[PDB]
């Protein structure tokens, strides 16, 4: 169930979960601060974005290759952080930008403005 | 409002060190003696539901804080004094150095009599009292509380004698 | 230290926005300090003006949730609901390896 | 860290930012509280499989990995109270099947996921007080049927829906005080059996909730700091076990006649400000009350059965009502303090306090009690405090009050008799309407509110023999020499120049001052050593009024006639005005008369001291009158001084020189004697400097009537006009 992660395009791969990709999302963290959600996708395709994210970013979950894509556009200088992808196979909670509801986390990549 | 010589006693042998403090018209004026314990200003007010009682005979030493430090006091200076006396404080020593308004608060409270004497101390005496109470662990405190009508009478009668003497010396001529 | 004034003789009076004020008395001096949680035998009462550290009023209680509910009781008693009892009420074992009903 | 032998480590305050390494795997209590840890990685506690108490309070914690707390199947206490978690770590706390206490106090939690608290099958204490929660987590709380303590105190909760705590069957304590709760549905507290404490103190409640009826086991109820105005009947029908009910600081108007009824275990009832209530509460079944207080109300009567039941009643406070009659307090053997101040009670019967042992404190101030029976307090047991201040009393009984330690009677101005000190042997404090009634107690040592002092003499009016002889000599000299001057001046009744008229009129005013001094001397002589028995009568009767009128009239008339004489001397120096000066003298006498009579129409003027002088003794009362008189006299003296200075400067009058120097001497002596009187009158109103009332009394008694005896002797001894007038009188008689 291990979850790996890698104008930028972030790609997250879920090579361990058996099926039913439910409530996947992306989180960013500043050093020593909380992990704030940026884009969350429900299994029905509904997407929730952050206030400082909507329009600039985009989230796309493809079950053919079983990957998750975060498209980032117009990276302002305050956009540098560490980015993780989170997943939640189980159900029973309303999807959102809360780090507490996700069950699996990726390694994370350092995104610096360039 | 009488000036009182308050003496602190260290016993291990008795060693006495004196200072000066002014009585308060809100409280009485009498010789009050007993133990000495510091009482925090925030400790003494009714907003705390439960309290721990102490043996009757202790003497409270309350160091007031800056008036703007607590813009929402749970009680007043007289409220703290009455709570201390209820807890068993035979005497109360309010260091009014940090709160100059305590003097006028006590003066306004002078209309209501208090069971036990109130002494306020400010200055070097207050500083030395605080140093003693900080350094020592056990100590005690002790507080202690006609002649006319002859000069005016003699002046009046020598004036009468002067007038009579002037009259007599004038009638001599 | 988590305080605001910390006078040398009168002790620290005001605390942080989330800390508890506790009055330690020893010898002849009573001074205030700020703690994240109350010590043993005390419970923290949170108020908007200031958080106080009050004393448990439930008898035979070591650590308490509030003034009438005990979390961990004394060595020689068992806690039924929030009170310490020496003769446990019928329906439950006295010890159960943890001194509770 | 500070590793310990009993397998309880203490890493608090070391500043580390991770789970410490190199620690034994057998530990059962790890404290990493104060050090700043900002996250918990996966398997952060793989080396502590035997933990039973984990404290993480005070870190800057912001993220907990879902598997961070995995493998802690023996964890029983978890503290995260003061971290920066913005949510309930629903995934992190999963799998903690042995958790019993969970702290989430000061975290800024704003959202509770619907799957929170799942798998916590042993949880018994939950802390959620100081977060920012807008709703009660109904579904997350439904997963905790074993929960026993819960707090949601400092959150921003505004309302509670129905069936919010249905599955909380074992809950015992619920705290909701400092939320802004304003809406409680009728079924919000349903399924809350075993609940004993409910806290709703600092919410914005508008009406009394009806959801309490589903709390059969409730024992303590707190709703004090809400905005609740009406408590209906049957408010506590479903709570028969209530012991404590906090309701103070609610703006209350009505409470209902049977709100408190069949509350067997209730021990204290305190209601204040319930203005719209006019009937005494029906308390049948509430028989274990120890303190009863109904302060602000319109209750007019007390039921005779108040003591037949309420056998354990200790403190009764019925102060600010309007109660006309007192019932028979037969019974109430445990009653200790009764407070009935500020009511409207007109009498106290013999059997009003019949029996009533153990009554220590009794308060009856601010009532209308014009009559107390002689044996009203006879049957009382050990009584310490008695307060009948401001009650319109004419007599006070003494039987049964020997054991008093404090008595207060300050406002009974019609109570003029003297209390015998042989009755109040144990008395230690006292307040009396007049300062002469505390004479019999003097200074165990009793403290009396109105001080005897020097201006309320206890034994001798004038004081020492020195002052007595001085005043006697002044009186005799003034009387005899004023009579001599008047007779010599008005014997001829043929030629009356303005100076002669002014001298004669000043002599008349001095004679009246001497009459006042003689009044004082004779009163002092007759009340020799017993002025306590005379002080009240003298100060309240017409004698003090007459004496004060005489004194003020004499002084003011002397001042005005002296000013007129100075003006006349100036006019004669500059250059047919005898009629004008006669009219001016009549006007001056009339002004002195009206100034003297003004205190009679005023109140509290001539009763300030047995000297009956308004201004010298009194400083706070009649401040305007004192200031006006002092300033008027000072202005008159200044005018005299400037007129004399101008006359001396411009003038170089053999016959006129004698009168000029006589008037100069008169103004000099009068001003010199007046200035200390004004100084001593203004002295006691300034707190910076203190002047002894004994010296004030002596200096006033000596200097106030001094001019009245100095002027006639000056005129007799040092005036050739008087010498020739005396020769004329000799010729007339012979």
């Amino acid at each position: 169930v291990q979850l790996v992660e890698s104008s930028l395009r972030l790609s997250c791969a879920a090579s361990g979960y058996t099926y039913s990709p439910y409530c996947m999302g992306w989180f960013r963290q500043a050093p020593g601060k909380a992990r704030e959600g940026v884009a969350t996708v429900d299994l029905d395709g509904s997407t929730i974005y952050a206030d400082s994210v909507k329009g600039r970013f985009t989230i796309s979950q493809d079950n053919a290759k079983n990957t998750l894509y975060l498209q980032m556009n117009s990276l302002k200088p305050e956009d540098t952080a560490m980015y993780y992808c989170a997943s939640r196979t189980r159900a029973g909670v309303t999807c959102g930008l809360n780090w507490a509801i996700f069950s699996y986390w990726g390694q994370g990549t350092q995104v610096t403005v360039s | 409002k009488e000036t009182a010589f308050v003496e602190v006693v260290l016993f291990e042998t008795t060693y006495t060190t004196g200072l000066t403090g002014r009585f308060s018209r809100a409280g009485a004026t009498l010789s009050a003696e007993g133990e000495i314990v510091q009482m925090h200003p925030l400790g003494l007010c009714n907003n705390n539901d439960e309290e721990d009682l102490y043996e009757y005979g202790w003497v409270g030493v309350v160091k007031l804080e800056q008036p703007e430090l607590d813009p929402k006091p749970c009680l007043t200076v007289l409220g703290k004094a009455k709570r201390a006396v209820q807890r068993g404080a035979t005497a109360v020593i309010f260091d009014v150095s940090e709160n100059p308004e305590a003097i006028d608060q006590l003066n306004q409270g002078s209309e209501d009599p208090l069971k036990r004497p109130v002494v306020y101390v400010k200055g070097a005496d207050a500083i030395k009292l605080m140093n003693i109470v900080n350094k020592q662990k056990v100590a005690r405190a002790r507080i202690q509380h006609e002649y006319f009508d002859m000069g005016i009478f003699l002046a009046f009668f020598v004036v009468v004698s002067l007038v009579c003497l002037i009259l007599l010396v004038k009638i001599k001529l | 230290k988590g305080c605001l004034s910390c006078s040398k003789d009168n002790g620290c009076s005001r605390c942080q926005q989330k800390l508890f004020f506790f009055l330690r008395r020893e010898g002849m001096r009573q001074y205030g300090e700020c703690l994240h949680s109350c010590p043993s035998g005390y419970y923290g009462h949170r108020a908007p003006d200031m958080n106080r550290c009050a004393r448990c009023r439930i008898e035979n209680c070591d650590s308490c949730f509030s003034k009438d509910f005990c979390t961990k009781c004394k060595v020689g008693f068992y806690l039924h609901r929030g009170r310490c009892f020496d003769e446990c009420p019928d329906g439950f074992a006295p010890l159960d390896e943890t001194m509770e009903c | 860290c500070s590793c310990d032998g009993d397998r309880r480590v203490d890493c608090s305050g070391k500043g580390l930012t991770a789970v410490p390494e190199g620690l034994s795997a057998f530990t059962q209590a790890l404290d990493i509280s104060m050090n700043n840890i900002t996250q918990l990685p996966e398997d952060a506690f793989k080396n502590f499989p035997f933990l039973e108490e984990l404290q993480l309070a005070g870190n800057d914690l912001s993220f907990i990995h879902p598997k961070a707390l995995s493998g802690l199947k023996e964890l029983k206490v978890l503290t995260l109270q003061n971290n920066q978690l913005k949510t309930v770590p629903s995934e992190a706390i999963r799998g903690l099947s042995a958790l019993q206490s969970l702290r989430l106090d000061a975290n800024h939690i704003t959202s509770v996921p619907e799957d929170s608290f799942e798998g916590l099958v042993q949880l018994r204490h939950l802390w959620l007080d100081d977060n920012s929660l807008t709703e009660v987590p109904v579904h997350p709380l439904s997963n905790l049927p074993t929960l026993q303590a819960l707090t949601l105190a400092l959150n921003k909760i505004s309302s509670i829906p129905d069936f919010a705590f249905t599955n909380l069957s074992s809950l015992v304590v619920l705290h909701l005080h400092n939320n802004k709760i304003r809406s409680l549905s009728q079924h919000c507290f349903d399924g809350l059996d075993n609940l004993e404490t409910l806290d709703l103190n600092y919410n914005n409640l508008g009406e009394f909730p009806q959801a309490i009826k589903a709390l059969p086991s409730l024992k303590e109820l707190g709703f004090h700091s809400n905005s609740i105005s009406v408590i209906p009947d049957g408010a506590f029908d479903g709570n028969p076990l209530l012991r404590t009910i906090h309701l103070y600081d609610n703006p209350l108007s009505f409470v209902g006649n049977s709100a408190f009824h069949n509350l067997s275990d209730l021990h204290s009832l305190v209601i204040r400000g319930a203005s719209m209530v006019q009937q005494f509460p029906n308390l049948t079944g509430t028989v274990h009350l120890e303190s009863l207080t109904l302060t602000g109300t319109k209750i007019s009567s007390i039921p005779n059965n108040l003591c037949q039941e309420q056998k354990m009643l200790r403190t009764l406070d019925l102060s600010y009502n309007n109660i006309r009659d007192l019932p028979s307090f037969n019974g109430c053997h445990a009653l200790e303090e009764i407070s009935l101040q500020r009511n409207q009670i007109y009498q106290i019967k013999e059997g009003t306090f019949q029996g009533l042992i153990s009554l220590r404190i009794l308060d009856l101030s601010r009532n209308l009690i014009h009559e107390i029976h002689s044996r009203a307090f006879a049957t009382l047991g050990p009584i310490t405090n008695l307060d009948v201040s401001f009650n319109e009393l004419t007599s006070f009984p003494t039987e049964g009050l020997n054991g008093l330690n404090q008595l207060k009677l300050v406002g009974n101005f019609k109570l003029k008799e003297a209390l015998a000190a042989k009755d109040f042997v144990n008395l230690r404090s006292l307040s009396v309407p007049y300062a002469y009634q505390c004479c019999a107690f003097w200074g165990i040592i009793i403290h009396c509110t109105p001080s005897t002092g020097a201006f309320k003499p206890c034994e001798y009016l004038l004081g020492s023999w020195m002052i007595r002889l001085t005043v006697w000599f002044i009186f005799l000299v003034a009387l005899f020499f004023n009579l001599l001057v008047i007779l010599t001046t008005f014997a001829s009744c043929t030629s009356l120049p303005s100076s002669k008229l002014f001298i004669g009129l000043i002599s008349v005013s001095n004679l009246f001052m001497g009459i006042y001094t003689g009044i004082l001397t004779f009163l002092d002589a007759v009340s020799w050593g017993r002025f306590a028995e005379f002080g009240i009568w003298w100060e309240t009767g017409s004698g003090c009024k007459v004496a004060g009128f005489l004194a003020v009239f004499s002084s003011e008339s002397a001042i005005f006639l002296l000013m007129l004489a100075t003006v006349e001397r100036s006019l004669s120096a500059k250059d047919n005005h005898l009629k004008q000066f006669r009219v001016a003298a009549l006007l001056a006498f009339l002004g002195a008369t009206v100034a003297g009579c003004f205190p009679l129409f005023h109140r509290g003027e001539y009763s300030a001291s047995p000297l009956c002088l308004p201004f010298p003794t009194g400083e706070t009362p009649s401040l305007g009158f004192t200031v006006t008189l002092v300033l008027l006299n000072s202005l008159a003296f200044l005018l005299m001084a400037v007129i004399y200075t101008k006359l001396y400067c411009n003038l170089e009058e053999n016959s006129q020189s004698s009168m000029i120097k006589h008037v100069a001497w008169l103004i000099f002596t009068n001003c010199i004697f007046f200035c200390p009187v004004a100084f001593f009158s203004f002295a006691p109103l300034i707190t910076a400097i203190s002047i002894s009332p004994e010296i004030m009394k002596s200096v006033t008694l000596i200097f106030f009537p001094l001019p009245a005896c100095l002027n006639p002797v000056l005129y007799v001894f040092f005036n050739p006009k008087f010498k020739e007038d005396w020769k004329l009188l000799k010729r007339r008689v012979t």
